[PDB]
């Protein structure tokens, strides 16, 4: 899309992720699995709760009665009347319209954008330790267990701690 | 001409009299004269649905 993430270089979604909107896949000695970003998640659906509220809460009526009444003599204002009643529809029929597409597609680019930034994060956290092997993953150069997993989905990869181990190994593979 | 049998016409009119105000009729002949009034307090807006719709 917009960011080049979603549909972009990470091709399909997760139908086993469950518990979340942008998330991580693992795999190692210890097996595989499927975790959400919780973080992130919760910072999207707050801001599209609100985005939601907003669009409905700023609209607040006052008691109306649309409907009048005109004699045979009264043509005149008759018309007058369903010139403001049709006015209003042309107005309110066109501005939702557009509104809900334009912002269908700021929704669709704001969840693009996150997972984009997901994605930067944790390279930017990797670094030489991890090889981008393509579609949004990573092949570590060193073992990676589940809690290496954990430092690496919480934001506290210790990147020296594994510097050299992935150094030597990086450099003989390439070599 | 003939509407339900009538040839003649009979015209129907209202008013609002404000409290402590006074209405005199006088006539000598062709009057309706009311019998039962409205004492009333109007509200502000609604209007009048015309529907088969059941209440
Ligand atoms: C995850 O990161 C947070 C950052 O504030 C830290 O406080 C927390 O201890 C970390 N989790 C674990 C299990 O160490």
């Amino acid at each position: 899309g917009l960011f080049g993430a979603i549909a972009g270089f990470i091709e399909g979604g997760w139908t086993g992720m469950v518990d979340g909107w942008y998330g991580y896949h693992h795999q190692n000695e210890q097996g595989s699995g499927y975790a959400a970003d919780l973080k992130s998640t919760q910072n999207a659906i707050d801001g599209i709760t609100n985005k939601v509220n907003s669009v409905i809460e700023k609209m607040n009526t006052q008691f109306t009665a649309v409907g009048k009444e005109f004699n045979h003599l009264e043509k005149r204002i008759e018309n007058l009347n369903k010139k403001v009643d049709d006015g209003f529809l042309d107005i309110w029929t066109y501005n939702a319209e557009l509104l809900v597409l334009l912002e269908n597609e700021r929704t669709l680019d704001y969840h693009d954008s996150n997972v984009k930034n997901l994605y930067e994060k944790v390279r930017s956290q990797l670094k030489n330790n991890a090889k981008e092997i393509g579609n949004g993953c990573f092949e570590f150069y060193h073992k990676c267990d589940n809690t290496c997993m954990e430092s690496v989905k919480n934001g506290t990869y210790d990147y020296p701690k594994y510097s050299e181990e992935a150094k030597l190994n990086r450099e003989e593979i390439d070599s | 001409p003939k509407v339900r049998d009538q040839e003649g016409r009979m015209n129907y009119y209202w008013t609002l009299v404000e409290p402590g105000d006074k209405i005199t009729f006088e006539a000598t002949g062709n009057l309706v004269v009311p019998r039962y009034a409205f004492a009333m307090e109007r509200n502000a807006g609604s209007g009048i649905i015309i529907s088969d719709t059941p209440v």
